[PDB]
């Protein structure tokens, strides 16, 4: 019934590191455990799987020698342990597991998935600059206002606005990478009547260097 | 013939 | 390894009608293949299981058929909440192969972008660099052209755009335009503008304004 | 001895529909009949020639106690989901056992009534017929019930009579398989191992009933070896098969034999390729 | 929905193997739970159409055992085998049939 996997991971070139997830909801023994990654564009590769009942692996050839696949019975956990990462590694990888019982493969529970990372670049706090109109040219009875979050790593970052008050209008757009560093914008409409009467003020997270900003609009 | 459970449930 | 091949990559239906997906193998794998659905930012769901069994809970309007090498998966009169990516999956041997997925999307009516252009927040300017922005909100379909222009010429190099996936509730894209110079170089010009060319109009949508 | 035995299973299958139930019966080591809830339409059904010739209420009588049985079985499944604080959605699996050996006299030998959930044991009537064993707290409360509904002593009497009786029976209508001995045919085989040693196989093929020994002596006797020894496995005609494979160095061929010892033989069989 | 036993796996044929005599390939599979499990008989790894199952139960120990068979004329240059899948084993076990064990 439940599946939790550790949070996002950023490691170094040809390090190692280790996810775990952790099952409740059922019996840990009576089910196998895959681990499947989903890449950027090319997603969906299985990459092995473990019986917890007796320890019994199976790996995909792509990944053999990269992947180390263990569970404890114990605290009902599965681990997978990554060796020698390049950057064709960074990707989501998910635990998933295996029906039981009956003599089938597919998988039928996802766990939330974990982030991974691999890059050479340093964690590095963002930078948050608001967005205001062109200082005369408003008309309409809507304003959009804009929070530029720029030079960031890794990923990713969360964006508030009024604390989480102002929910309709509000876009944010994916980060992109820029000069190794990553680059987020995130939009919100308010009616003209409002702003700038009202203050507006945009919360930018980054847990990875644990900073919170906030910037209020002009 | 078989054995009956009898409806001797456990 | 044998190959899954899933057909078409991208599929555009509205709110109704039928939706067809293909799925080959290159291998006999008997019946056993599986439909897994996944919504943006959640993990996989499984729709249906080997055989062409309806997962329980999951409603009757999907369906499954095909057996051996030919796999067809149908969702007959597809509400607003069946659109996500859908993906293959057979389990008759070793290793488990996953086909390339198909990017179901709403075809909705066509919506004119609304525009808003934002210079360097002082800020930045403080610190060395300049990012002027262009956000194009809400709009159908997805294909938009954005065009920068510079005291009206045009600027090409130092352009990032970044698209939004379509709205849960809207079925609407949106799409931010970053051009980003240095202080001095936007500090030698004045008249920055933004063009966005759409479906919905035959003449560009332009937003402008004068650093002064 | 003979023995006339009942294999029952029921396995759950939530979201798909009713338990699977299925009812095997074997006189020693043949089967003779058959029921499964998963059929054109679930009926006690033949297995065996010589059993055919029951009439029709036989059967009848039999598919009536079949699904009389199954609809305990489903009862019960659902009672150890209760027991046992398990969810409905997992398959869980129901065995019971039940028969009687009988003496070459007519005595019985010994009588079984046994249980066991997940493939684990639950509870059995004892030798004396009278007490059962219980294997966790959950057993402990159905043995606590069946003793105060005394269902040992309706246990009991259906395995010193009515199991008796039938498997008297039916010994005096198959006489002409059940009672039958076949001699095993058996040969020797040779295979060259990647090394210098050998493999030597000996077979024993064709015979009835499955009680056979395949032992290796040496220069002399004794084992002395992890000499290979599969089960004895059916052939699929009545008969049963049986091999057991020793290394022996390139040359000492000659020096080893082979001992078959089948109740249908007269003489034990010494073998040599 | 408790323990888990492996099954283990036999190919034999009834009587010796002669070439173009026809005759009945046994796939022996005992000693395992649960009881779910999935049967096929290849031949030149293709599977075999019209293949019949014994009738499955369990031996003193609860443990189940069941007997998959086919027709086929064994030649010399066809392959047979059988794969088993079942809920105890990471991949579906396939165990070929050999004219000598």
């Amino acid at each position: 019934v439940q599946l939790q996997q550790s949070g996002p991971v950023l490691v170094k070139p040809g390090a190692s590191v280790k996810m775990s997830c952790k099952a409740s909801g059922y019996t840990f023994t009576d089910h196998y455990m895959n681990w499947v990654k989903q890449s950027p564009g090319k997603s969906l590769e299985w990459i092995g799987g473990i019986n917890p009942y007796n320890g019994g692996i199976s790996y995909n050839q792509k990944f053999k020698g990269m992947a180390t696949l263990t569970a404890d019975k114990s605290s009902s956990t599965a681990y997978m342990e990554l060796n020698s990462l390049t950057s064709e590694d960074s990707a989501v990888y998910y635990c998933v597991r295996r029906i039981g019982y009956y003599p089938s493969y597919f998988f039928d529970y996802w766990g939330q998935g974990t982030t991974l990372t691999v890059s050479s670049a340093k964690t590095t706090p963002p930078s948050v600059y608001p967005l205001a109109p062109v200082c005369g040219d408003t008309t309409g009875s809507s304003v959009t206002l804009g929070c530029l979050v720029k030079g960031y790593f890794p990923e990713p970052v969360t964006l508030t606005w009024n604390s989480g008050s102002l929910s309709s209008g509000v876009h944010t757009f994916p980060a992109v990478l820029q000069s190794d560093l990553y680059t987020l914008s995130s939009s919100v409409t308010v009616t003209s009547s409002t702003w700038p009467s009202q203050s507006i003020t945009c919360n930018v997270a980054h847990p990875a260097s644990s900073t919170k900003v906030d910037k209020k609009i002009e | 013939r078989g054995p009956g459970r009898a409806f001797v449930t456990i | 390894s044998t190959t899954v091949t899933q057909s078409p990559a991208s599929l555009s239906v509205a709110t109704g009608e039928k939706v067809t997906i293909r799925c080959i193998t290159s291998t006999d794998i008997d019946d056993n293949m599986n439909w897994y659905q996944q919504k943006p930012g959640e993990p996989p769901k499984l729709l249906i299981s080997e055989g062409n069994t309806l997962r329980p809970g999951v409603p009757s309007r999907f369906s499954s058929s095909g057996f051996g090498t030919d796999f067809v998966f149908t969702i007959e009169n597809t509400l607003s909440e069946d659109f996500a990516d859908y993906y293959c999956l057979q389990s008759d041997d070793m290793p488990l192969t996953f086909g390339a997925g198909t990017k179901l999307e709403l075809k909705r009516a066509d919506a004119a972008p609304t525009v808003s252009i934002f210079p360097p927040s002082s800020e930045q300017l403080t610190s060395g660099g300049a990012s002027v922005v262009c956000f194009l909100n809400n709009f159908y379909p997805k294909d938009i052209n954005v065009k920068w222009k510079i005291d009206g010429s045009e600027r090409q190099n130092g352009v990032l755009n970044s698209w939004t996936d379509q709205d849960s509730k809207d079925s609407t894209y949106s799409m931010s335009s970053t051009l980003t110079l240095t202080k001095d170089e936007y500090e030698r010009h004045n008249s920055y503008t933004c063009e966005a060319t759409h479906k919905t109009s035959t003449s560009p949508i332009v937003k402008s304004f004068n650093r002064n | 001895s003979h023995s006339l035995r009942y294999f029952v299973t029921a396995v759950s299958r939530p979201g798909f529909g009713e338990p699977r139930y299925m009812e095997v019966g074997y006189v020693d080591n043949t089967e003779f009949v058959r029921f499964d809830s998963d059929a054109e339409n679930p009926r006690y059904e033949p297995r065996a020639r010589w059993i055919e010739q029951e009439g029709p209420e036989y059967w009848e009588r039999e598919t009536r106690r079949a699904k009389g049985n199954e609809q305990s079985f489903r009862v019960d499944l659902r009672t150890a989901l209760r027991y046992y604080n398990q969810s409905a959605g997992g398959s869980h699996t129901l065995q019971w056992m039940a028969g009687c050996d009988v003496e070459s006299d007519g005595r019985l030998l010994r009588g079984y009534w046994q249980f066991a959930y997940d493939g684990c044991d639950y509870i059995a009537l004892n030798e004396d017929l009278k007490t059962w064993t219980a294997a966790d707290m959950a057993a402990q409360i159905t043995r606590r019930k069946w003793e105060q509904a005394g269902a040992a002593e309706r246990d009991r009497a259906y395995l010193e009579g009515e199991c008796v009786e039938w498997l008297r029976r039916y010994l005096k209508n198959g006489n002409a398989t059940l009672l039958r001995t076949d001699p095993p045919k058996a040969h020797v085989t040779h295979h060259r191992r990647p090394e210098g040693d050998v493999t030597l196989r000996c077979w024993a093929l064709g015979f009835y009933p499955a009680d056979i020994t395949l032992t290796w002596q040496l220069n002399g006797e004794e084992l002395t070896q992890e000499m290979e020894l599969v089960e004895t496995r059916p052939a699929g005609d009545g008969t049963f098969q049986k091999w057991a494979s020793v290394v022996v160095p390139l040359g000492k061929e000659q020096k080893y034999t082979c001992h078959v010892e089948h109740e249908g033989l007269p003489e034990p069989l010494t073998l040599r390729w | 929905y408790a323990i888990q036993k492996t099954p283990q796996i036999q190919v034999y044929s009834r009587h010796p193997p002669e070439n173009g005599k026809p005759n009945i390939l046994n796939c022996y599979v005992t000693q395992f739970h649960p009881p779910h499990i999935e049967i096929q008989m290849l031949k030149n790894g293709k599977k075999i159409p019209k293949v019949e199952m014994s009738d499955m139960s369990f031996s003193k120990d609860w443990s189940f055992y069941i007997l998959a068979h086919t027709e086929f004329t064994p030649t010399e240059t066809d392959t047979y085998a059988c794969r088993v899948k079942h809920a105890s084993m990471a991949e579906p076990k396939t165990v070929y049939w050999d004219r000598d064990m």
